[PDB]
């Protein structure tokens, strides 16, 4: 959940 | 581009360009040159994407309140009247068309929105908004209705939410204050209140538009709508016995509707000016074209000296609004507030502290202050926050900038001993996209 938190993030930031 | 020796314009399909087509063909009959009529739907919005692009109509009919806007995009050429024709127009008109020292449209018509009223279903119209709750019980037994308006387009809750308080930028030092918004204070938020309650009581539905409204107007399903003299046409043509009145009064306040100047501005990057200003001041404003106009849907009051005299003896026949740039976010941020509160998706409160918000929206704080030892010269990026909380700073155009990562994101731990890299651009924009590959997790 917070690793997926994490990967959900990274396509975030990515986009950013 | 724009084609030499014609003239197209555009006026809003709600107003008499059926009528303004015939001074149009007179104009064609007189000197050869085709005159084209067109009314494309939200023509507000399309004229400054056309324009912009050097392309568009020759002349562009709006209310002034949009006017300052083009003006200040370079969209509208200033316009040239000699003085006595500027004698031949009431000078509050001219007020309403001038900015920053330059008058950038010809005043047509003021346009003012009134209660109007089915006499047969209600042969006294209510002097108060409070009274309509009681009157529509008593017209749904009958399986009719005291009131439909459009309730997509603020310009018609307007008055109800300016009655008690309500306001758009205030009048400060000779000039409208930007930072002075009247959206959210108690005023407003009774209005909408009031709108919102009818609407909670079944009084009125939050999804009627224009259509919806005219339609059960003219079919006699409704007593009373609220619309500007352009809409009495289709009442005519109905044959529901119609009476046309002031609003009514909220918490004992007259209803306080914005006021418009029809306007008549020409685009800068026509090749036709001297013509359109010919047919605008030679054609158009005289008695014979502003009748051909007003015999297809009545344009209420004129600009005109010489015909107003005509047209106030009609017994069917409230603030100017400003003209300023900042009238757009004012007018999105209340349409925005007035349909969330009428679905509600927002509570009243929520609905005009976001409207405030919008209205206010071109001024965030706490990051140009991050910064203020800088002086740099020639072309640079503002402070700005990014949408992940970032704080870029101030900095010279042509320039890689560099920020840590943020401590939390999401309620997340990162190192700041790693950067973030944004390019503030050449021109002084900042790049879209920042690079936070290197912030790990
Ligand atoms: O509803 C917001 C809207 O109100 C005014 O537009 C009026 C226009 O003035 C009238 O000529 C008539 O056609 O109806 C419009 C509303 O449907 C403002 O002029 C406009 O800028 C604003 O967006
Ligand atoms: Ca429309």
């Amino acid at each position: 959940q917070l690793a997926q938190q994490a990967h959900s993030n990274r396509k975030l930031m990515e986009i950013i | 581009k724009i084609e030499e020796g014609k003239l197209v314009i555009w006026i809003n399909g709600d107003k008499g360009y059926n009528g303004l087509a015939e001074v149009g063909k007179k104009f064609e009959k007189d000197t050869g040159i085709k005159v084209t009529v067109e009314h494309p739907d939200k023509l507000e919005e399309k004229f400054p994407q056309v324009a912009a692009t050097g392309d568009g109509p020759d002349i562009i009919f709006w209310a002034h309140d949009r006017f300052g806007g083009y003006a200040q995009s370079g969209l509208l050429a200033e316009i040239t009247p000699d003085k006595a024709f500027q004698d031949k127009l009431y000078p509050f008109t001219w007020d309403a068309v001038r900015y920053n020292g330059k008058l950038i449209a010809y005043p047509i018509a003021v346009e003012a929105l009134s209660l109007i009223y089915n006499k047969d279903l209600l042969p006294n119209p209510p002097k108060t908004w409070e009274e309509i709750p009681a009157l529509d019980k008593e017209l749904k037994a009958k399986g009719k209705s005291a009131l439909m308006f459009n309730l997509q387009e603020p310009y018609f809750t307007w008055p109800l939410i300016a009655a008690d308080g309500g306001y758009a930028f205030k009048y400060e030092n000779g000039k409208y204050d930007i930072k002075d918004v009247g959206v959210d204070n108690a005023g407003a938020k009774a209005g909408l209140t009031f709108l919102v309650d009818l609407i909670k009581n079944k009084h009125m539905n939050a999804d009627t538009d224009y259509s919806i409204a005219e339609a059960a107007f003219n079919k006699g399903e409704t007593a009373m709508t609220i619309n500007g003299p352009w809409a009495w046409s289709n009442i005519d043509t109905s044959k529901v016995n119609y009476g046309v009145t002031v609003l009514p009064t909220f918490k004992g306040q007259p209803s306080k509707p914005f006021v418009g100047v029809l306007s008549a501005g020409i685009n800068a990057a026509s090749p036709n000016k001297e013509l359109a200003k010919e047919f605008l001041e030679n054609y158009l404003l005289t008695d014979e074209g502003l009748e051909a106009v007003n015999k297809d849907k009545p344009l209420g009051a004129v600009a005109l000296k010489s015909y107003e005299e005509e047209l106030a003896k009609d017994p069917r026949i409230g603030e100017i609004m400003p003209n300023i740039p900042q009238m757009s976010a004012f007018w999105y941020a209340v349409r925005t507030a007035v349909i969330n509160a009428a679905s509600g998706r927002q509570t009243v409160d929520e609905a005009l502290k976001d409207a405030q918000t919008n209205a206010a929206a071109e001024f965030d704080q706490h990051c140009e202050s991050l910064s203020l030892a800088s002086n740099i010269s020639g072309l640079q990026c503002n402070a700005s926050v990014d949408l992940i909380g970032t704080c870029w700073p101030r900095s010279p155009a042509g320039q890689l900038v560099v920020r840590p990562c943020p401590a939390f994101f999401y309620g997340v731990r990162y190192n700041t001993t790693n950067n973030g890299y944004r390019e503030c651009l050449a021109n002084g924009s900042w790049a879209a996209r920042v690079n936070y590959s290197e912030c790990q997790e």
